């Protein structure tokens, strides 16, 4: 029951931005496991050591978000 | 003297030790949900607050001790 | 009563006494040394000849630690206020990192102008509630 | 030998394969992700462990997970 | 005395805070919210997410050690 | 497989190449076809000149041969993606390594088998309390 | 033009010029009414 | 930009006319010569990857001739920088200094050019150095130059600051001008040959020839009366020597003649000033300025000689290609071929070679300079000889460490093994574990045979054994070679150099030269306490050596990692597998090679500061006999770790913290604040960022709480940082711990 442009909150428990709150970039079609990819406004931890940032969206499933706006 | 600092090295290390052994009760022995809403796992839901506020009274002592052993100097 | 009995006043400390005709100069005033030996003839002295500071609250000893425990958390507060409520504007502008990075200086000392009244601001902040954060708001760590 | 597992997080990008030196790291067809892909590890008997598939991840936090274990003499990269 | 010890509190404070962050951050974080699959002691995690030396619950106490000697010092 | 044809690369020899317990625990080969003779670098130490055509190198271990097998490929216009990678056993055993179904692992490729595939979250692994006294791990299970 | 403003307006350049204006401060109140060790 | 006409004459000059233009927009974008720091900081530790690739212009620009352009600029903004800081020392000595009140009684008076502000207190730090002045003693002996240069006035010390500061102002245009008006090509470097035909002809040569000029026209004929004991105020100046001759042609007999008799080859008769004494001068304690003045008309000569062996455009001249592709041996192949465009191409390859020269010329420079005192009165200032000394040692000893760095840096981003088939380089990569495991075994070697014997001697000594001891008074380990070539350079004047008239320095044996009632300078007895030391140094050397080498020689490739060249130079490790893959880079080698030239060089500065203070500094006495500091004991103390932690630091640091309420104060400070800074790198070198990351995460949850997070997302130092910070930190601790001992202690000598 999302669109694009809608603020959701992370409840993904091991996920960086868990408690953090990222805008909904583009869900994909039924037959996926996590369809919904969100941006977020801070980057995580990866890449290699000395790396400049990270990287700033993901999927994930409904049943592990909560809308806000 | 030699007393004295013998059973205060002893004491420092049993203390590391009783911290290093309830590292491992949190990594093998911790149940989260036989000891579910105690005030042990309440510990975990806060550890952020405390360890934040550790880093801050140590922090609030080093400079000043530090500062005012250098300005004495 | 007899508060520090071991304690005697720089005005009739032995040691100090002696060293106090005997101190340096630390500009260029030649009188800084005596200027010394009268200024620091007020405080409590030890029997070696240095003074010492109570700081368990009397008021006798206010001017000690009292005046500025006051006046650094005054700038201290000053600095910290300005400092987040310029964070907070930088959060609206262009490049939240950007203005992190290079100051907007035409902002950054409108705030800072603005600091002298900033224990009204925060608790104007907190019965509104814009100073604390909510925990289920927050992002956290697996427990 | 070293354990290495893949979760359903994969998105199925190829590039812990395109980053693992041993040739330990393989790809399957799944149906989980758009790609319909997810990475496999079937020689781990000539995995070192030096965590060049878990750096190339894009997902947040791994999908594919090395556990160091029983060190041989080809884990240990031993060329003598 | 006052300033030694006010020294020696920032050397309880400092390798408590070292211990407590060791042990609470023994099961998971942000960094590695899995570390309980882990277990106590282990090397690392790799040079991936920036670096993850010293990451484990028994590094945590391999450091404090060092504050501990230097408070008992 | 078979037989291991190739020519050796011209090569002045080297200290960093296979040792004693490389050649009676085991050793590793690469065959490769060259579209000419070009110099490669040797993944022991120093340049080397492949022959024209099908070339045959050992060396100690597979990541020395995986090394060189991701160098051919990128460095030189005319790319080498035929570089056949086999563990030799002190019988002369030997077997196919890399690439293992004719297809490079990258890539996708109809008919491998799921390996170490699990069907959860790493957020989501069982409690150590939970199988503590087993012989097995959070991610064993 | 705005270019060497914006250079002139950077952190390092601006947490140094703070840092000597407030060492110009405590300097010279330190060099008119030093030895401070407390209030009077 | 500007537009100058053409500035050539047929020569091989190609510029590009304004490749640069002249903007101040990318002043206030950093970060913008990386692309991967242009979009912007997402993290704190994208600010410390700014400054650690700030100068590095591959990673930003793969073009060569862009990378040479930015260079030739950073070398003119180099020496800007150095003009301003020569001329803050010329305007301090002008006008912040006493060196005319040193001139004058130079034997009853102290060095000093710098005056601190009474403030605070720290007024106490201006300590009377003697004749009314206050101020602090200084160490880099800039007196002794002014007075050897000629210097009598503060109006000449103010114009070479003003000199200095012109020549800094055009240094600095230059720069400009060789990157964004016109900006050489790379038909203008690459003529390697050329280079080194102006660089040797002209540099090296007529530098020499013009300073030598200066001398006889300035330095030489105002240093003889100042030897005599003629004011300054009374001697003529430097101009007055031209604007008349005859002063010149009457004050050396040789000048008595004309020039005509050096045009006729009739060289022997200008013996009367280009002398070759040899010695030191017996009023002030140096080397003779009529010495000096002939060996750099000699040095001249032969440079300018040299600058003609190469070939440029007249045909005449050699090609170092053809040299180096002409030799070849059985044992090596083909020989140096392919090095020519090794040296013309990387520059990387030219800075190891560049670098490690320099540094060990540097470490030469103090070597000779201690015991072949060129100054006039360093001798006498016991400070200022040590502080040259070890100064100059540490300038080179990190510099031959950059030598080792950039070799790696080489091998990683420009060997191409297509370039190098079977030649020195190549070879040289073949059989990598035979050489370092050949090292490896010798400095095992040097290792069990020079500190065990230290640590043998310690537990006889300590056993109550004195007849089992690596002792002058026991088992003997005299160094034969060593003083045999003392006897030789003793003998020198009378055999194997019969115009010299004294030995080339009074170490190897002779006479005790003695200025006011301290020595300058008196043979170095060489005994079993020196033989251990010089076998120290040969170790901690050795290991520094592998080191450093091992950091090249396996920056490509090794059994452990294979595909290392991949990695890059500078990167941390390869995983926690293969047993533990961590420093294995060049950079690591580095960083670890750093720690061992620290180590090596913390023994020789000691062996130089107690050998010096025991058999050789000390007062003498008025009927000859000559009295040590430490009374002698090195021979006789210095053989045992446990003299070295009593006799040596115990003892002389008595200075260090018994300074307060003195003008050595501040180097007491000093010494505790090295002190903190050592033990603070050791929070660095023996931790990892793992926990420090998990610790920032709990310090951004406590700023998220009052919502005070900055949006650049604090990360710790990356494990490479880490490790820099660490060492960075060693380094500066231990060396303001060392300087500020060694300055206290030898203020505190008289
Ligand atoms: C002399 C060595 C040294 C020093 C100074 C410190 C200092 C510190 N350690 Mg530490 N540590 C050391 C050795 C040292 N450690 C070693 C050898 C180990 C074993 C590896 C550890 C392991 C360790 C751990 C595991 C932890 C610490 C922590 C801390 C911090 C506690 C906060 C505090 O003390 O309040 C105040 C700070 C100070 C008194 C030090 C600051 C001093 C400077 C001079 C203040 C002025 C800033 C200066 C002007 C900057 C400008 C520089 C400019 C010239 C370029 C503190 C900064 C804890 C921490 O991170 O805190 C939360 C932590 O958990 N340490
Ligand atoms: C607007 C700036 C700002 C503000 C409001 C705060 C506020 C706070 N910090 Mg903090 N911090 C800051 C900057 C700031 N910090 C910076 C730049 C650093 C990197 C050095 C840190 C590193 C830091 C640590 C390690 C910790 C805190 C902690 C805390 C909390 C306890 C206060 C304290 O520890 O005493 C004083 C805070 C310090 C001594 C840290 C340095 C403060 C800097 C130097 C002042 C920033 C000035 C800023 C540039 C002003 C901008 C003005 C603007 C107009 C341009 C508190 C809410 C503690 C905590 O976790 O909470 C319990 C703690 O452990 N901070
Ligand atoms: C961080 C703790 C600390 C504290 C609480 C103080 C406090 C004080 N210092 Mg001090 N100082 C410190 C660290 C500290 N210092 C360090 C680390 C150094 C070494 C750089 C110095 C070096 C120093 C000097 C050189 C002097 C002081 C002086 C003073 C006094 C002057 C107050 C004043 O200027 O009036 C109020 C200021 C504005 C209203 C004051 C009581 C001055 C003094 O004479 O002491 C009495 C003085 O001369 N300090
Ligand atoms: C007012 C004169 C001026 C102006 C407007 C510019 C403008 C520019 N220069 Mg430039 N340059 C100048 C003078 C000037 N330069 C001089 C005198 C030199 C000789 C040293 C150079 C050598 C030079 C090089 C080699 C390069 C540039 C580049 C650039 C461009 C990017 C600069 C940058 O990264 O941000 C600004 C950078 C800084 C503000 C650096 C801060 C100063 C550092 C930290 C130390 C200062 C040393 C200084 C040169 C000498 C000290 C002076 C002495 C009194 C001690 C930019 C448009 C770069 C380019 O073209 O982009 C690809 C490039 O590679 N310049
Ligand atoms: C006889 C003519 C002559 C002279 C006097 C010099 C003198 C100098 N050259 Mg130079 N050079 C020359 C001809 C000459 N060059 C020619 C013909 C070429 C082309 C082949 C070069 C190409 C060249 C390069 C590429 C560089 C120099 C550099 C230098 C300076 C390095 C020495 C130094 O820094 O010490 C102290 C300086 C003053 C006391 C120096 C002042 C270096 C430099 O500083 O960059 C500007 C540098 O990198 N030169
Ligand atoms: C003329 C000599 C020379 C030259 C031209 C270079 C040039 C270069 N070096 Mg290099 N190097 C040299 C000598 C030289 N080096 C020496 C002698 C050593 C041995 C110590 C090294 C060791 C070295 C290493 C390990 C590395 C380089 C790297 C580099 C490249 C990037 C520079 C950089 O990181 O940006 C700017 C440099 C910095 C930001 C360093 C700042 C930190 C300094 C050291 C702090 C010093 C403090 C101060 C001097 C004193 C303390 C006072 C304090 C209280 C304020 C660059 C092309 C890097 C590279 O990747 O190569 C491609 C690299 O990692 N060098
Ligand atoms: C008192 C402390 C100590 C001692 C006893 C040693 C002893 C030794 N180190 Mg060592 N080292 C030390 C501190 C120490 N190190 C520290 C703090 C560092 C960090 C910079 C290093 C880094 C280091 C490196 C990188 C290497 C050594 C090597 C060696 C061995 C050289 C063989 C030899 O000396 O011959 C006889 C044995 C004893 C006299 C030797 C056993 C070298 C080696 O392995 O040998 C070839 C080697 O490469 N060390
Ligand atoms: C302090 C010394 C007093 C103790 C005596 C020690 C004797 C030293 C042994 C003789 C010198 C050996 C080198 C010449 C021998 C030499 O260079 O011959 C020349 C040979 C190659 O020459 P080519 O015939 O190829 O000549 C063509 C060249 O132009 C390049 O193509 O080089 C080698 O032998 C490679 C093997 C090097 C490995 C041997 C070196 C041993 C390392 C230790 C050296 C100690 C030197 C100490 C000096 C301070
Ligand atoms: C009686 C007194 C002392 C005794 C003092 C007592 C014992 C200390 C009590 C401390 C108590 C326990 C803590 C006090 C307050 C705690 C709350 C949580 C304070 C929160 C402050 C935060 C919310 C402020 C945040 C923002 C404020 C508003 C302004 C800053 O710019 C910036 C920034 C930091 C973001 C002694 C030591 C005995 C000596 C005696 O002479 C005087
Ligand atoms: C005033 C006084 C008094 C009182 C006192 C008191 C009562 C107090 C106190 C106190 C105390 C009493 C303190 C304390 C301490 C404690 C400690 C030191 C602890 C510990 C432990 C630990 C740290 C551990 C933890 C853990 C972990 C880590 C996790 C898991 C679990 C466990 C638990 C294992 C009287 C009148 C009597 C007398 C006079 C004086
Ligand atoms: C403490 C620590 C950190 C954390 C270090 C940090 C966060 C550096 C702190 C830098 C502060 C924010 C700046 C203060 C220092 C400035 C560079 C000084 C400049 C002062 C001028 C402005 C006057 C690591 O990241 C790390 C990584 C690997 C091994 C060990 C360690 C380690 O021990
Ligand atoms: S990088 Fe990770 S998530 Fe992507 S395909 Fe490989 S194992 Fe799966
Ligand atoms: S841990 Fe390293 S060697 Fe093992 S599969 Fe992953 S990338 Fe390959
Ligand atoms: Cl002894």
């Amino acid at each position: 029951a999302l669109n694009r442009g809608d603020k959701v909150r992370i409840k993904r428990t091991e996920s960086y931005w868990y408690g953090d709150v990222g805008t909904v970039a583009s869900v994909e079609k039924s037959g996926i496991l996590y369809p919904v990819i969100v941006r977020f406004d801070r980057v995580n931890y990866n890449g290699f050591s000395g790396s400049a940032s990270g990287v700033n969206t993901n999927n994930f499933a409904e049943n592990e978000l909560e809308l806000v706006q | 003297a030699a007393l004295y600092t013998h059973h205060q090295y002893i004491a420092g290390f049993l203390m590391v030790g009783a911290f290093a052994h309830g590292a491992i009760f949190f990594v093998r022995d911790y149940d989260p949900v036989a000891n579910k809403d105690n005030v042990l796992a309440r510990m975990l839901e806060h550890k952020e607050a405390l360890i934040s506020h550790l880093s801050w009274v140590s922090l609030f002592l080093g400079f000043h001790t530090l500062g005012l052993y250098v300005h004495n100097d | 009563a007899d508060d520090f009995a071991n304690l005697t006043p720089c005005s009739e400390n032995p040691a100090y006494l002696a060293k106090s005709k005997n101190f340096l100069n630390t500009t260029n005033d030649p009188n800084s040394g005596k200027i010394r030996a009268e200024r620091y003839a007020s405080a409590l002295c030890g029997p070696e000849g240095y003074p010492h500071l109570i700081v368990d609250g009397r008021f006798t000893h206010a001017g000690d630690f009292l005046i500025p425990s006051i006046l650094f958390l005054y700038i201290a507060g000053w600095i910290g206020w300005v400092g987040r409520s310029y964070l907070i504007e930088i959060r609206e502008s262009k490049n939240p990192e950007m203005q992190e990075v290079v100051i907007n200086v035409p902002l950054a000392i409108k705030k800072m102008l603005g600091g002298f009244l900033w224990p009204l601001a925060a608790v104007g902040e907190y019965t509104s509630g814009k100073l604390v954060m909510k925990d289920s708001e927050i992002p956290t760590s697996p427990r | 030998s070293h354990s290495v597992k893949i979760y359903d997080t994969c998105i199925g990008c190829t590039q812990c394969v395109r980053a693992c030196p041993l040739d330990v790291l393989e790809m399957v067809p799944w149906d989980g992700c758009k790609a319909a892909q997810i990475a496999s590890s079937p020689r781990t008997e000539d995995c070192v462990g030096c965590k060049r598939c878990e750096t190339a991840c894009p997902t947040d936090f791994l999908s594919i997970r090395v556990y160091l274990g029983a060190e041989t003499t080809r884990s240990m990269g031993l060329a003598y | 005395d006052f300033l030694v010890h006010h020294a020696i509190a920032l050397g309880l404070h400092t390798t408590a805070l070292i211990l407590i962050k060791g042990a609470l951050d023994a099961r998971g974080s942000k960094l590695m919210p899995d570390k309980k699959d882990f277990g106590y002691s282990f090397p690392c995690d790799g040079p991936g997410r920036g670096g993850t030396c010293d990451i484990s619950a028994w590094d945590a106490f391999y450091l404090a050690m060092f504050w501990m000697l230097n408070t008992l010092g | 497989m078979t037989e291991l044809s190739g020519q050796p690369p011209k090569f002045g020899g080297s200290t960093g190449g296979l040792l004693s317990k490389a050649n009676r625990e085991e050793k590793y080969a690469i065959t490769w076809t060259s579209a000419s003779e070009q110099v490669f670098e040797m993944p022991t130490g120093g340049a080397a000149i492949m022959n024209e055509g099908e070339n045959l190198l050992y060396l100690a271990r597979k990541e020395q041969c995986l090394a060189l097998g991701t160098q051919l490929r990128t460095k030189f216009k005319p790319k080498i993606q035929d570089y056949k990678i086999y563990r030799v056993y002190p019988s002369g055993e030997v077997q196919y390594l890399h690439p293992a179904d004719g297809v490079f692992p990258e890539k996708v490729n109809e008919g491998r088998e799921a390996q170490g595939t699990k069907t959860r979250r790493i957020g989501q692994n069982p409690e150590p309390v939970t199988i503590k006294f087993s012989g097995k791990a959070p991610y064993e299970v | 033009m705005d270019g060497l403003k914006s250079f002139l307006s950077t952190a390092p350049v601006m947490i140094m010029a703070l840092l000597t204006f407030t060492a110009g401060i405590l300097i010279e109140f330190n060099r008119f009414y030093p030895d401070l060790l407390f209030h009077p | 930009t500007i537009s100058p006409p053409e500035r050539e004459a047929k020569a091989k000059v190609s510029v590009d006319n304004n490749p640069v233009p002249t903007s101040f927009e990318k002043w206030g974008k950093p970060g913008h010569f990386d692309r991967t720091l242009a979009r912007g900081p997402k993290t704190t530790t994208w600010i410390w990857n700014l400054h650690a690739n700030a100068h590095d212009f591959d990673s930003q620009t793969s073009d060569l001739e862009d990378v040479s352009r930015k260079i030739f600029s950073a070398h003119f903004g180099h020496l800007a920088v150095v003009f301003v800081w020569l001329s803050g020392m010329y305007f301090h000595g002008a006008k912040f200094s006493n060196y005319e009140g040193w001139l004058a009684d130079p034997t009853h008076i102290k060095p000093s050019a710098q005056v601190v502000w009474p403030i605070v207190g720290q007024g106490i730090l201006n300590g009377d150095v003697g004749g009314g002045f206050h101020g602090i003693q200084i160490t880099s002996g800039l007196f002794y130059l002014w007075r050897a240069s000629g210097f009598t006035d503060s109006y000449q010390l103010y114009c070479t600051a003003i000199g200095g500061l012109v020549m800094a102002a055009l240094m600095l245009f230059a720069g400009w001008f060789h990157y964004h008006v016109k900006a050489p090509k790379l038909e203008w470097f690459q003529n390697v040959e050329s280079m080194m035909n102006h660089h040797l002809a002209g540099l090296l040569g007529l530098g020499s020839l013009g300073w030598a000029g200066h001398q006889i026209h300035v330095s030489m004929p105002i240093n003889k009366l100042l030897d005599a004991g003629v004011a300054p105020k009374d001697i003529p100046l430097p101009h007055e020597f031209i604007l008349e001759p005859s002063k010149m042609a009457e004050l050396y007999p040789s000048f008595a003649q004309g020039l005509t008799p050096f045009f006729t080859l009739n060289w022997g008769v200008y013996s009367d000033f280009l002398t070759f004494k040899g010695g030191l001068n017996p009023v002030t304690g140096g080397l003779w300025l009529s010495d000096t003045a002939h060996h750099h008309l000699a040095i001249a000569v032969l440079f300018i000689i040299a600058g003609h062996m190469y070939r440029t455009n007249w045909g005449i001249g050699h090609s170092m290609k053809e040299i180096l592709e002409a030799h070849k041996g059985p044992f090596t192949g083909e020989g140096h071929k392919g090095l020519y465009e090794i040296l013309t191409t990387s520059w990387h390859a030219q800075l190891a070679i560049n670098l490690a020269l320099l540094g060990s010329l540097t470490i030469i420079v103090a070597q000779h300079m201690y015991a072949m005192p060129p100054y006039p009165y360093q001798a006498i200032d016991y400070a200022t000889q040590l502080s040259l000394f070890t100064h100059h040692m540490w300038i080179g000893g990190f510099l031959i460490v950059g030598a080792g760095a950039h070799g790696a840096i080489f091998m990683v981003r420009d060997y191409d093994p297509a370039k190098n088939v079977n030649n020195l380089l190549d070879r040289m990569l073949r059989h990598r574990d035979a050489i370092i495991s050949h090292l490896n075994w010798v400095c095992i070697f040097l290792g069990f045979h020079s500190f065990g014997l230290y640590i043998h001697n310690d537990t006889m000594r300590a056993l109550g054994r004195p007849q089992d001891m690596f002792s002058d008074t026991a088992i003997q380990l005299q160094p034969i070679f060593a003083q045999w070539v003392q006897h030789l350079h003793t003998l020198a004047p009378g055999a194997t150099a019969p115009n010299a008239l004294a030995t080339a320095s009074y170490a190897f044996g002779g006479e005790t030269i003695a200025v006011a009632g301290k020595v300058a300078m008196m043979p170095i007895t060489l005994g079993t306490a020196d033989f251990m030391v010089h076998h120290i140094h040969a170790f901690t050397i050795h290991v520094t050596a592998l080191i450093l080498l091992k950091g090249v020689l396996y920056a490509r490739s090794s059994r452990l990692v294979p595909d290392k060249a991949n990695l890059g130079f500078r990167f941390p490790c390869d995983g926690p597998g293969r047993g533990g893959t961590c420093q294995v880079s060049g950079w690591d080698h580095v960083f670890l090679g750093l720690f061992w030239m620290y180590n090596s060089l913390s023994i020789v500065i000691f062996h130089f500061s107690w050998k010096m203070q025991s058999d050789v500094w000390g007062t003498v006495s008025p009927d000859g006999s000559v009295t040590h500091v430490t009374l002698g004991n090195f021979a006789q103390s210095a053989i045992t770790i446990n003299g070295w932690l009593r006799d040596f630091l115990w003892a002389q640091a008595a200075n260090v913290i018994n300074s307060y309420g003195s003008a050595l104060s501040a180097y007491g400070i000093m010494f505790l604040a090295g002190h903190f800074v050592f033990a603070f790198s050791l929070m660095f070198l023996f931790s990892g960022r793992g926990y420090w990351q998990e610790l920032i995460e709990s310090i951004v949850w406590a700023h998220n709480k009052l919502n005070v997070a900055p949006a650049i997302q604090p990360r710790a130092l990356s494990i490479i940082q880490g490790r820099a910070v660490g060492v960075a930190h060693y380094l500066l601790g231990g060396i303001v711990t060392t300087w500020a001992f060694f300055l206290a202690r030898s203020l505190s000598i008289g």
